[PDB]
């Protein structure tokens, strides 16, 4: 199934860059394994590397403004052609969640 | 068939350097990657810097920066510049040479050549 | 032919890589017929920019895999060290994976080996500490995620030195305690080695792909 093709993988952002095209497969465009590859236009970065977890995610707002709440963060196993430690595929998410609290009490 | 002869071991104070020489010679045309290994005492041989046909390089952790990995090809000559030695690199240094899979993916080996750091 | 019709696109310049894939420019004759005789030309761009595909594939370098658990503390000499003032040493190992299309070699230790202790099944002095700070909710995405704490049993090491001369010529290698040993504590709350408090996480957020 075609895939858009790139030159560069950011790693500090899971961001594309460098678009060499479209209309190639994802086996043909990672025989380069510095490469990377979206699925679809306005979609998740994959390099063509072999797979390994990303960092992880800042931890997203807490669930509510005020009172004890949580707040979750996650990293990817992003790359190609293999599996990340804990015999997975790329794309998949790890999740960690914590108690937080913005306002100590609720107005 | 290719042939290494290594040279260059002695005997070095901590912070100190020494070249280590390995003159290659037979289908030397055949190799891919050039490298050094060293064999530490109660260690097993271990791959410390290597050189790419094309120039690319990989160096262990433990001397990056502090090692330098080169080849003279007008003399089919690979060389090993070693800065800053310290104690723990003391070692039995091999070269080695690895053929394209193409060609047969062959691994060749020089004697060996001791350097010693010692204070 | 009076009319202009183009031909297949084809490669100006061999692809400027190696392996893989590249861009290069494109271009395509207007020929498929020629026009004569005053019929139209060819509509349209006579090149482009386009990928070319070598079909080769490119050298991949390996990376070490994480290191293996440490070896059991032992002495080659002796059945057991353990409980006792006797190093021994310890090791563990990793694995060069990836490798291919005459891409580099891993480059540094495959083994790491270190000087130890064995505390393995020990009896040693215990005492209780101080309650850790709260862990993680767990399950993070299952039903009613709750986090831990712990008071523990924590032993008392024995004053080993840190640091040791295996050989005469100087020397100081580290040793490290290894092994789980049996602290001993009078029980806290009916436990002899953890006392664990739990609490429910309020408000869990959903996990969501943000993809
Ligand atoms: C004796 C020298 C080290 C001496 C040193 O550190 N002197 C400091 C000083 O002079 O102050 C060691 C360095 C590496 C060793 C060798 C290497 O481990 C490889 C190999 C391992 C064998 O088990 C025993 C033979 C030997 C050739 C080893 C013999 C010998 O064990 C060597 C050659
Ligand atoms: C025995 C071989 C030479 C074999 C050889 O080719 N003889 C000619 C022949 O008869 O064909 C030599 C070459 C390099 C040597 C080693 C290296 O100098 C490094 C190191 C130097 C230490 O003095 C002694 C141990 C040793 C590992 C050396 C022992 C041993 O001295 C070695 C391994
Ligand atoms: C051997 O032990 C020493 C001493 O602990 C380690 O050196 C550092 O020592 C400081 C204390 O002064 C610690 O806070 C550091 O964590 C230690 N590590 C580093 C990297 O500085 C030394 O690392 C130990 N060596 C090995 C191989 O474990
Ligand atoms: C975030 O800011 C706070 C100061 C509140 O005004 C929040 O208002 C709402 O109040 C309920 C409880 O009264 C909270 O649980 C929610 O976070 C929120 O719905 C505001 O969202
Ligand atoms: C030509 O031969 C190939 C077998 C490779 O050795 C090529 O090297 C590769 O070139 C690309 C950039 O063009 C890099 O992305 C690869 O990492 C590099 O290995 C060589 O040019
Ligand atoms: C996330 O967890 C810690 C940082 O909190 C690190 O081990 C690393 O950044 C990991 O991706
Ligand atoms: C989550 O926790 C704080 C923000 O609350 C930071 O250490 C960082 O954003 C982490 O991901
Ligand atoms: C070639 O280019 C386009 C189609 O690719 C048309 O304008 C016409 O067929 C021309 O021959
Ligand atoms: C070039 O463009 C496409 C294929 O790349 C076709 O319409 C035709 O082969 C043209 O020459
Ligand atoms: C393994 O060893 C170090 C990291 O521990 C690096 O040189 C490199 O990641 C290699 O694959
Ligand atoms: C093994 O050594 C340390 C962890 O003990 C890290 O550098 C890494 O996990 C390596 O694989
Ligand atoms: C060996 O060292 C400790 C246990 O002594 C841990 O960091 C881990 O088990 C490692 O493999
Ligand atoms: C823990 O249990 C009691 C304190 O509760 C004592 O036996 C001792 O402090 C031990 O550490
Ligand atoms: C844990 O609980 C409280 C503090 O959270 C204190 O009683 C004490 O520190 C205990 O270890
Ligand atoms: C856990 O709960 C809060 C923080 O989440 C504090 O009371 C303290 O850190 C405790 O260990």
């Amino acid at each position: 199934d075609p895939v858009l093709c790139f030159t560069q993988y950011e790693e500090s952002s899971g961001k594309c860059k460098g678009l060499l095209g479209g209309g190639v497969s994802v086996e043909d465009c990672c025989l380069n394994t510095a490469f990377a590859y979206q699925k679809r236009s306005g979609g998740l970065c994959q390099p063509c590397r072999s797979p390994r977890w990303s960092l992880w995610s800042t931890w997203a707002p807490c669930s509510v403004t005020c009172s004890e709440g949580s707040q979750l963060r996650y990293r990817r196993c992003v790359g190609w052609n293999g599996q990340c430690s804990g015999k997975v595929a790329p794309g998949t998410l790890e999740w960690q969640l914590q108690a937080c609290e913005d306002q100590q009490a609720c107005p | 068939e290719v042939q290494l002869l290594e040279s260059g071991g002695g005997l070095v104070q901590p912070g100190g350097s020494l070249r280590l020489s390995c003159a290659a010679s037979g289908r030397i045309s055949s190799i891919i990657h050039m490298a050094w290994f060293r064999q530490a005492p109660g260690k097993e041989r271990e791959l410390v810097s290597e050189i790419s046909r094309v120039g690319t390089t990989v160096y262990a952790d433990s001397v990056k920066g502090r090692f330098t990995i080169s080849r003279d090809n007008s003399k089919n000559t690979l060389y090993l510049q070693m800065n800053s030695l310290k104690p723990e690199d003391t070692a039995v240094y091999y070269c080695n040479a690895l053929q394209y899979e193409k060609h047969g993916g062959a691994d060749y080996w020089g004697q060996g050549t001791l350097v010693t750091v010692s204070s | 032919g009076v009319a202009g019709g183009w031909g297949p696109w084809g490669p100006v310049s061999p692809c400027p890589v190696t392996c893989g894939l590249g861009q290069t420019m494109e271009q395509r004759t207007c020929n498929h017929p020629v026009p004569q005789h005053g019929g139209p030309f060819c509509a349209g761009d006579a090149t482009r920019t386009h990928i070319c595909n070598t079909a080769v594939p490119c050298p991949v370098d390996g990376e070490w895999d994480s290191w293996g658990e440490w070896s059991p503390c032992i002495r080659r000499n002796m059945k057991s060290i353990s409980c006792q003032e006797i190093p021994g040493q310890q090791s563990r190992g990793r694995t060069c994976r990836g490798r291919k299309f005459d891409g580099h070699r891993c480059a540094g230790q495959q083994q790491d080996i270190r000087h130890c202790y064995s505390i393995q099944h020990c009896p040693l002095k215990g005492s209780w500490s101080e309650w850790s700070t709260w862990g993680l909710c767990m399950p993070p995405c299952g039903p009613n995620p709750t986090r831990a704490r712990q008071r523990l049993c924590t032993p008392l090491l024995p004053k080993y030195p840190p640091t040791v001369s295996m050989v005469e010529g100087q020397g100081e290698k580290n040793v490290t305690f290894w092994g789980r040993p049996l602290p001993r504590c009078e029980e806290l709350q009916g436990q002899k080695l953890v006392v664990e408090e739990k609490r429910p996480c309020l408000h869990v957020p959903a996990c969501k792909d943000p993809e």
